[PDB]
């Protein structure tokens, strides 16, 4: 398809609309051009959804609570409100942990204050301050308490900070009040941003006037990677093979000591940029510490990753950084070896959150494959800036897309294949489209690093030459 | 590392020596972990009477609910009638939520809008949301009707859902006769299966109470049935099956079968099937309305009885023989159609399972949770069967509720273990089955976590989960299943045996130590 | 010793401290048994690579065999015949023996007589025994039928069935024109199998060679329908469900789906449904016959085209996708009859299904063993899965059904791995499912012994068994699936994704070691 | 009923019947009288089945490999000819063993010749003796081999015999050669019998000239307890409570030294006279071992049998046993309290092989029950003569009984309980009768001395008083 294929195809689209829907939504759909390289002059972002649409987004409390909190292992976090937002969210996602679940972590249970009438008629304020009580009885190895405020929080007038502080001093306890009610913002966004300014007031601080823990010059901390089927794990060992100490890692198989410690590092190594960049700059001007973004997805981005990271260091560092690459070299070229033929120029559409849809282009690009259009559902422009670069000239981009803009996009452009989200996922294998989510990696991964991409070729190659796709159309139509 | 020809996902790679090193390394140096002798010491205490006592005694804290929320159900109800779009008036991440629990019990595409209340609306009302959101909705998916339900913020913010559509329709967002059925449907009352109930009555007055004076009970010789909040396809196609096969003229009111269930065939179809607008209009002119899970339907039978003036039956959920029975022989008495000999048949088949299962069902000990009508109809089918359900919990009963199952238990033998609790989580039925052990727990998928937990303590301690509730997501194909009829007794009483026979294989297993008792046949 | 409210069956009891010892008292004093090193080294030389290859040298020695002998197939064929007796002239012990393997599995009545001959017999032939047990069962239970099959005993000293019959009836035993078909059943050629097809042959020949002349071929616009050895109730079911869909006339030569399953209602019923006599003698009047499991109805395929003069199609049976595709095309082309929507549809739900779970089926191996038809289709379904089957075994197939097997192997990727064997027994089984492990077995109950080998090796070595297949005692009313057609498939499919993700849950149950992988959602 | 209630039953069952069948079947169905005993005075049997009646009896390979041979668990035994005998009688029978299957013990495991037309043809003989070479390397630990003939290798003139002898000498080891073709004799009876010869001729006589072993006053052997759920454990627990030593138990549990070693007991103790009756009158008549028959079902017999043998030893026996008795009191009169009730004034019709229709009745007396009907697949007259002093005045007894008279009995009759075996099972039950399963023990039990006493009672219980059976009629009928 060409440029003005793609251009004809989203007026086309947008004709369904209303026109004040029609007007906003133009705005949002672009065709990448290599010659416009600044994200603005081409496409609008994190703006609020259109009502009515079928928009893919969650909310605040789940960009705080099911995304940057919730993976603290040895912290208990309250969903402080009605029964649902709990409910609906636990055990969801895979940010994986070793801990012994129920005793001294507490990842996928779900503890709510489960708001009655009542609560919200005298409010909920006495009823956190029980809570808190029967769960330091209930739960005495927990080492720290978070509240996760859902919407009705906010909107009865609940003081949830004077109930932090005055039972945070009565038990001795770290209490973390997190104002992430999800009528606030426009997207799990802005919950990502509430809950890294909670962990600023809160928690990361706790050890500024302490001198005991031992330094290394290698020392750094990974940060924002939430250990999707143990993607972390697959990064920490190869940062490890290199020579560095991983004194934190969080938010995925996290400990709140580990957070505490983030301070005490050399360099903080960032995942996503789109949940953790607010902390990461706070602990720059507090503390001096540099940072610097990476992608371990693929081995093309894994090696030019380790190398840069290498290069902050000196050369006993750098020559380490040059052997793991020798190491896994021939695992890698196997990898290859065996599945790029077997997916050689099939044409991909993504559509996920804040960070995939452009730091997974790499890996696609190591197994010859393309990707035709891609899109986020809460990034802002600076993420459409690094996303511009990394993808072909006329390629589609949309933002906050919606459910008829993908189905429609998708049946003109027929891709090979579509990695999405759960909600997306069963409708285009209905169409005959191979489809693999790019959230919780259908069940499988890590997805990242060396290890990592083995799973990955596996999986994109399982799925898309799978013989169940010849079998759509019985033989008599 | 890889083995490029037998490649590991996390289990088992994370087994490796180098990963288990690495993990080791990351505890010792920085997560300041309680040592294991304690983490083993406060396990211990978790089991015990002791803490059971304190668990019970919590008044504020919930952990581990087995119930969901409001519009969960309300969708799911308008989920059923013809090419509808659920809405849900309020914040967008409920809708995120509804449909990604949906999707991962039905492995189907689940559609519902919402229309995105923010921080502005929070302030002003959500009135221009609903204007826009109808017309946007409308225009785009193309529905045959829009049913709105609420989330929490919408519920306390006081929106008024009546004046907000009525006032779209005055200023030709939507055409002044698209229906536009609405329940209040708030989070902080009652459960899902609540929304499921208010949305149902919402809509059924929508298109009946302004039409009431033509209305003549029995002039279309049918019977209406409301299924009730439903997550299993069979339970819909049974009750279908059962009433064609005795030639009674039916309405099912709410029927999502084929938009849960549609082929993959080269296109997705949004909508599929479902209950006529027709049909709605037209349900006052039926002989009587059958509820099929009458304790969540309280107030569709209120509007029911004292608008359709049907005499709605006081039936049991149809589940096991002696309620399966009566259903059948009320319909037969409403519709004047006999019980024919298919269904006679049927019903000595599974009669005949019973009878040739009882020795290995007798005296088995039972855990179970889920809705009311559901674990009412499961208790009673164990009860038929011998067996004795021990700890029955249901977090979203109530206190009439939980009368009628102890009067259900107080007429069986079988029963004078049992208890009832209401208002318990599954945290509370954690200790439950360490201080007061059964042989097998019958719940939905919250309840590995608990299978865990046991087995953690020793083998002799383990309670092995049946799947059999909602919602159902680490196993693949179950939501066809079917639990009401016979046809539902026959699938439960096949799982609940060859569980027992699967676990005895296990327990037998072991060369010359237990497999003495390692049956060829059983 | 017992506790009386806590009372112990053999498990566990003989685990107890004073049984224990005395077991080990018994063995010391007077078992004089190999020590404990030595059975260990013996046991692990029978996993080894070298064992394999002498077990796979065996001429004469047949360990544990995955058949049985004709005449329990010539008797289940009778029996679907309409009150009918299946008679087994020869030895009673044999009918003892395929009474009680029916009972078991099927869980119910299995009727069937002998005339008892013994060492007089052995010498002067059955003719006796013969006249009286034909008089005999008619008077005492009444059928409309009587279908002979024969001993191995009665075979080898050549008794005459066709003028021991003949006699009876000239000598006044039984009336003249009372049906006594009959067939040669030598348990010493084939297997069960091959009774059926005998059996079958030899009561088609009775009711129609005589009388071809006012025969004309589809004057009658039926499908005769053959279904062969069949022990899931629900493939008679499918088959007919399927065609009454598509508004297809059919006969179903020998239903026992009634006789197979009758209530429970306060009355034994020796008879039940069958097909008539009158199905038989019209039969050849039907369009055409199919066959549902070819490999085995070869004499049934030669007698109706020799001479019925239909034109048998070339169909495999219908399992697996493109199977029951290829069937249901066929019987439109022959009938006229459309395809209708309903199976469309259902069709696409398998797809869909399909396309739901192919992540965890992708890869996973197989090591599986049945009669041939089923054997082939599971197979089939195995590839359409993008599963892998690694070790095929038939032990009563032959070489031409091996080529066809390969070349289905062939015509897929997923194939490349595996073997097919013929004249193997479950001995040959368990020495491959050690020296080339696969994920599960599926097969029959005997597999349990497979599954308990492996495991005593370690955990890491244990394969799973699925149970598909005959005969299954060790669990209750699986005789009630389906295996063929779209629906058949839908419950293999489910089947086997379930089996892969509860070993799955085992394996990641350990708290702290594995339960990382423990997921909810899957 | 009366007892010419019952004669008229008898008569108006026969009258279906055709002239033959019916003068036979009048001399196997009888009633019980208060003074004449002596079995010939009232009734027939051990005689030949009618033709085309629907027996329930087998034939006597089942009674020499399923009953005497098959059990001893560290010999391999070949059921040699086709391929049926030896795969329905795969594991149907539970005779429990203690081993490690398929390395040094046999049970469930079918080993055949499998015969195809060729051994017909050319016989079974160069294929038998190929296949003990085949066996010896395979399963190097088998301590001995039998060969249980199936009906074709008379019928073609084989020599097992000399195939058994040829091959015991070149290598070896014991091969017992059984002439069990099911052709013989008209019942498993006659398989006892050839079998019992088999073990007479090839294996007991191993040790005679034997002197090291090592020898008490209180040895004794137990015989023809087949440990069917573990009966024969629950047996010998108290023999050895009791003080005595059990040198060899078999066929149950039984190895083959323990078989050679039965002729250095002081004490045959026999459970089934009818299955062991003719190795017991050789062990007497060579040996000099006496023999008696005892009776472990319900506790009155299992006292009176452990008071019986106790006598014949001295004085600290005598103390023991009344020391066993007492220890165990408290157990049984617990089962009694509480299963009686549930069980007192119901009525049992039996049907099963040799012995259990009158060794069983004591148990059921215990718990108040009632047997209105018992009879034999195949016992002689002496079974029957022991038989009648145990059941009441005016019941029901029936030899070889066919499927029609069996039903036809239980409607008149209309027990409340009916044991018998699995081809009989499914049809009572649909008839709406509580059914329990008397050979298998329906997959429960031991039923054995003082333990097997509790699940037995339990047993007869959880079936009698079953829900299930109320709802055998549908409301509307
Ligand atoms: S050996 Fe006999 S038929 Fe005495 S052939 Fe039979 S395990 Fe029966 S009444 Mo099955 S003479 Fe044993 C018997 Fe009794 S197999 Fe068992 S129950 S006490
Ligand atoms: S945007 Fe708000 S914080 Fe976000 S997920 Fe929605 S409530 Fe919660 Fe909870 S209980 Fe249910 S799902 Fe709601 S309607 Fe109230
Ligand atoms: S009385 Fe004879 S020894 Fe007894 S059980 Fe019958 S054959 Fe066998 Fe065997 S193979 Fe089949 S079951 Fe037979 S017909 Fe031949
Ligand atoms: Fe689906
Ligand atoms: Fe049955």
């Amino acid at each position: 398809m060409s440029r003005e294929e793609v251009e004809s195809l989203i007026q086309e689209v947008l004709e369904v609309y209303p026109e004040k829907a029609r007007k906003d939504r133009n705005k949002h759909l672009a065709v990448n051009d290599p010659a416009v390289t600044q994200s603005k002059k081409c496409i609008i972002s994190n703006k609020k959804s259109q009502p009515g649409l079928m928009t893919i987004r969650g909310c605040a409390y789940a960009g705080s609570k099911g995304v940057v909190w919730g993976p603290i292992k040895d912290m208990i976090h309250i969903s402080h409100g009605p029964v649902g937002c709990g409910q609906y969210s636990r055990a969801g996602r895979r940010n994986y942990y070793i801990g012994t679940t129920g005793v001294n972590a507490f990842v996928t249970m779900n503890f709510t204050s489960d708001f009655q009438e009542k609560d919200i008629v005298f409010g909920g304020d006495k009823k956190l301050a029980k809570l808190i009580d029967e769960v330091e009885t209930l739960f005495p190895l927990n080492k720290g308490i978070s509240v996760q405020s859902e919407c009705p929080i906010g909107l009865i007038g609940d003081d949830i900070e004077s109930v932090s502080k005055v039972k945070g001093a009565e038990l001795s306890k770290t209490i973390v009040p997190v104002r992430c009610e999800g009528f606030r913002g426009v997207s799990q966004s802005l919950g990502h941003h509430i809950a890294n300014d909670a962990v600023r007031d809160w928690v990361l601080g706790k050890r500024d006037e302490d001198t005991t823990f031992a330094s290394t010059p290698y020392d750094v901390a990974i940060i924002g990677d939430y250990n999707i089927g143990g993607d972390a794990w697959s990064s920490r060992i190869l940062l490890e093979e290199m020579g560095l100490r991983c004194v934190a890692q969080w938010s995925g198989d996290g400990s709140i000591s580990e957070i505490e410690l983030t301070p005490k590092v050399k360099l903080n190594l960032v995942h996503c940029y789109r949940s953790m960049n607010y902390i990461s700059r706070h602990m720059e001007e507090k503390y001096g510490i540099p940072w610097m973004e990476y992608n371990f997805f693929g081995p093309t981005k894994t090696i030019e990753s380790l190398r840069a990271i290498a290069a902050k260091f000196d050369e006993s560092i750098q020559k380490k950084c040059e052997e793991v690459i020798a190491k896994y070299k021939p695992e890698w070229e196997a990898v290859v070896a065996k599945y790029r033929p077997r997916l050689e120029g099939k044409r991909v559409m993504l559509y996920i959150g804040g960070l995939r849809p452009r730091h997974v282009i790499g890996a696609y690009e190591d197994l010859g494959m393309e990707v035709v259009g891609t899109g986020y559902e809460f990034a802002h422009n600076d993420d459409y800036d690094r996303t511009m670069k990394e993808m072909g000239d006329s390629t589609l981009l949309y933002d906050d897309v919606t459910g008829y803009e993908f189905e429609e996009f998708v049946k003109r452009i027929k891709p090979d294949l579509i990695g999405s989200g759960i909600k997306e996922k069963f409708i285009f294998q209905k169409m005959g489209i191979p489809f693999r989510e790019m959230h919780s990696w259908d069940y499988s991964g890590p997805y990242h690093g060396f290890d990592g991409f083995a799973i990955f070729a596996r999986d994109m190659d399982m799925t898309l030459n799978n013989p169940c796709w010849k079998k759509l159309q019985a033989p008599w139509e | 590392s890889q083995q490029v020809d037998k490649i590991k996902a996390s289990y088992p790679l994370f087994l490796d020596q180098d990963y288990k090193d690495m993990l080791a390394k990351k505890r010792d140096g920085f997560e300041e972990k309680y040592p294991q002798d304690k983490i083993d010491e406060v396990f211990q205490w978790t089991t015990t009477k002791e803490y059971q006592e304190l668990n019970f005694q919590r008044e504020a804290l919930t952990v581990n609910p087995a119930k969901a929320c409001q519009p969960l159900g309300a969708v799911l109800c308008a989920l059923g009638f013809e090419k509808t779009m659920p809405y849900v008036h309020g914040s967008q991440g409920c809708v995120a939520y509804f449909r990604s629990y949906f999707n991962r019990h039905f492995r189907e595409p689940v559609s519902c809008v919402s229309d995105s209340m923010t921080e502005d609306a929070a302030v002003f009302g959500g009135q221009q949301n609903m204007k826009d959101g109808l017309q946007n909705c409308k225009a785009t998916y193309k529905p045959d009707m829009i049913a709105v339900s609420t989330t929490c913020m919408a519920e306390v913010i006081g929106d008024d859902l009546n004046a907000f559509i009525n006032n779209s329709k005055k200023e030709g967002f939507i055409p002044d006769e698209f229906p536009v059925p609405f329940a209040h449907t708030p989070s902080f009352v009652g459960s899902h299966v609540t929304g499921w109930d208010n949305m149902f009555e919402g809509i059924a007055r929508y298109f009946t109470l302004k039409s009431m004076d033509d209305k003549v009970v029995g002039s279309n010789k049918k019977i209406n049935i409301v299924p009730g909040f439903e997550t299993y396809l069979g339970n819909f196609r049974v009750i279908k099956r059962m009433l064609s096969e005795m030639g009674v003229g039916y309405s099912l009111l709410s029927d999502p079968e084929e938009v849960l269930d549609t082929p993959a065939d080269g296109q997705f179809r949004m909508y599929a099937g479902g209950t006529t607008q027709e049909e709605m209009k037209d349900a006052p002119n039926a002989l009587n309305t059958v509820l099929l899970q009458p304790w969540h339907l309280e107030k569709t039978k209120k509007f029911v009885e004292g608008t359709w003036k049907h005499e709605v039956p006081k039936l049991n959920i149809p589940m096991g023989l002696d309620w399966t029975d009566e259903f059948l022989m009320k319909v037969s008495e409403i519709s004047g159609q006999p019980i024919p000999a298919s269904l006679t048949k049927e019903r000595g088949r599974l009669v005949d399972m019973m009878t040739d299962s009882h020795t290995w069902l007798h005296g088995k000990r039972f855990a179970l949770w889920g809705d009311p009508d559901f674990v009412m109809g499961l208790v009673k089918f164990l009860l038929e069967l011998g067996c004795e359900p021990v700890h029955i919990l249901c977090h979203n009963g109530n206190k009439r509720w939980k009368k009628a199952v102890d009067a259900i238990l107080a007429a069986s033998p079988y029963g004078k273990n049992a208890t009832v609790y209401i208002g318990k989580d599954l945290w509370h039925l954690r200790s439950l089955v360490f201080t007061d052990k059964p042989d097998f727990m019958i719940g939905n998928s919250y309840g590995k976590f608990i299978q865990r937990d046991t087995l953690h303590k020793g083998k002799e301690f383990e309670v092995p989960l049946i799947r059999i509730g909602f919602p159902i997501f680490d196993r693949h194909h179950l939501h066809r299943s079917t639990t009401l009829g016979y046809e539902g007794a026959m699938q439960i009483l096949t799982t609940l045996v060859n569980s027992i026979l699967e676990r005895l294989d296990e327990e037998t297993r072991g060369m010359q130590a237990t497999d003495y008792n390692h049956d060829l046949v059983r």
